[PDB]
């Protein structure tokens, strides 16, 4: 409830680790009833963040993924819920991804 | 096998040290990796300091390697600074092959490192488009305007491919032209992730 | 709240296997007596570098020498030491998948692409007059030099 805006590091991943639709990079936790919202990859992946594009080249086919206590990759349309609360964040890879800078966006409100 | 986790090294002046991965994948091998840094004319040289410049990976293992800024700051301040990291895979004892004559290898994996410094003026996605050309009967030559070292690749003539070129701050290279060579050209860049950044036309100086 | 997520995609170096493990390229047995004249050369032995989890932006690019101690009678083919036991007068060659010498000690070349595995041959050279059986081993470093 204090940290209102954070920013959560999902480190430095070499494109071998992001190779194929379905690969992830490592977890990383992060905590703070909860639906989650922001802009989908693509059509196919609404599970997964766009990132935002960069002018120095953005990554290309990966994504950031949100999961909750039960491993799950939240759905990103402010409406699916999730069951202090931890989560964790990574990427998803949609194809054979690129390099670039992969920074992604995301809100939530809160429901009781 | 071994492998490093970038193509290059972007030193941002200033800083400590800058890390660099180095990964073995095979459970059943183990090597040796030693690493140093060359100047741009490939010499032993001492200004960046690289830890541990020894060590041992047995098995699926990833270690990280520390790039220390030992230069005293005596590195120009208005570009790029070139230099070579390089990284050894030494392998260990095949003893299948004993009674065997044998021809042993062993990897060395050199990429760029670039020291840049804190204040340059154009942001480094604009580099590429400042590229200039001048061009003779059987060369050209490519202007890099810019602080950033420019690795030049897809380099295209009419419908003859031309040489990459590694064109220096500040500075010019020149690379051969065959005589069925034509008029447009096009390039693109790696830039400082290893990507091939947006083809673009070549502007004559 | 807003989040924000920060993080960053990188290309890799290539991760080097060889056909045989370890990187030991097996030579035959060495016949002193099959060479006749300084520059023949025994069979062929074929030997891969294989370019693995790299893009191929990377592999398409990089530039290969072979660096290690030439023979002392010709600087293009590497020594195979000296000493007690040692053979004399025969260094080992290396040559491309189309059997054109591979000088060591050169800078580094670009290759036709394509695939991500690298064919060279090993061979036998005679060096000297009078080729003298014994261990005849051989060490290089295979440098990749990424653009």
């Amino acid at each position: 409830a204090g940290s209102v805006d954070q920013t959560v590091q999902l480190g430095q991943v070499r494109t071998a680790s992001l190779a194929q639709e379905g690969a992830t990079s490592s977890a990383v936790g992060f905590n703070i009833a909860v639906a989650f919202l922001g802009t989908a990859i693509d059509a196919g992946h609404t599970n997964v963040l766009a990132l935002q594009s960069s002018a120095a080249g953005s990554a290309t086919n990966v994504g950031v993924q949100i999961l909750d206590r039960t491993g799950a990759a939240l759905t990103l349309d402010g409406a699916t819920f999730s069951s202090t609360i931890p989560f964790q964040a990574r990427y998803f890879a949609t194809g054979a991804a690129t390099p670039g800078a992969a920074n992604a966006d995301a809100t939530f409100k809160v429901q009781y | 096998g071994v492998a490093l986790g970038a193509t290059r090294v972007i030193y941002p002046a200033g800083q400590k040290q800058e890390q660099l991965a180095v990964t073995n994948n095979d459970e059943n091998s183990t090597y040796l990796i030693q690493s140093w840094v060359e100047n741009a004319d490939g010499v032993k040289d001492g200004r960046f300091i690289v830890t541990p410049p020894l060590f041992a990976m047995k098995g699926k293992k990833e270690n990280t390697l520390r790039i220390l800024d030992a230069t005293n700051n005596q590195l120009p301040q208005d570009r790029e600074s070139l230099f070579w990291m390089n990284v050894k895979a030494i392998p260990s004892m095949d003893k299948s092959k004993l009674t065997e004559n044998t021809l042993q290898l062993a990897i060395i994996s050199r990429i760029k490192l670039y020291y840049r410094p804190a204040k340059l003026a154009l942001p480094p996605d604009q580099a590429a488009e400042k590229l200039r050309f001048r061009r003779s009967a059987n060369s050209l030559t490519l202007i890099n305007p810019t602080p950033y070292y420019l690795t030049v690749t897809e380099l295209n003539a009419g419908t003859r491919v031309l040489e990459n070129a590694l064109v220096p701050p500040m500075g010019e290279s020149t690379v051969k032209l065959p005589s069925d060579a034509g008029s447009n050209i096009t390039y693109r860049t790696i830039n400082d992730y290893g990507a091939l950044t947006p083809k673009m036309t070549g502007v004559m100086e | 709240g807003n989040m924000q997520f920060q993080g960053v995609i990188i290309a890799e170096t290539c991760r080097i296997e060889a056909g045989d493990k370890q990187m030991t390229v097996n030579m035959g047995q060495i016949s002193s007596n099959r060479f006749h004249a300084v520059g023949e050369d025994s069979a062929p032995v074929p030997f891969v570098i294989h370019l693995r989890e790299c893009s191929t932006v990377v592999s398409e690019r990089v530039g290969v020498a072979f660096h290690g101690v030439a023979d002392g009678k010709n600087p293009d083919v590497l020594s195979v030491g000296e000493g007690p036991g040692i053979a004399t007068n025969i260094g080992v060659a290396l040559f491309d998948d189309e059997g054109n010498l591979v000088p060591i000690n050169r800078p580094p070349a670009n290759w036709k692409r394509g695939s991500t595995s690298l064919h060279f041959i090993a061979k036998y050279r005679a060096t000297g007059r009078r080729v003298t059986g014994g261990i005849a081993n051989a060490q290089a470093w295979f440098s990749l030099t990424y653009q």
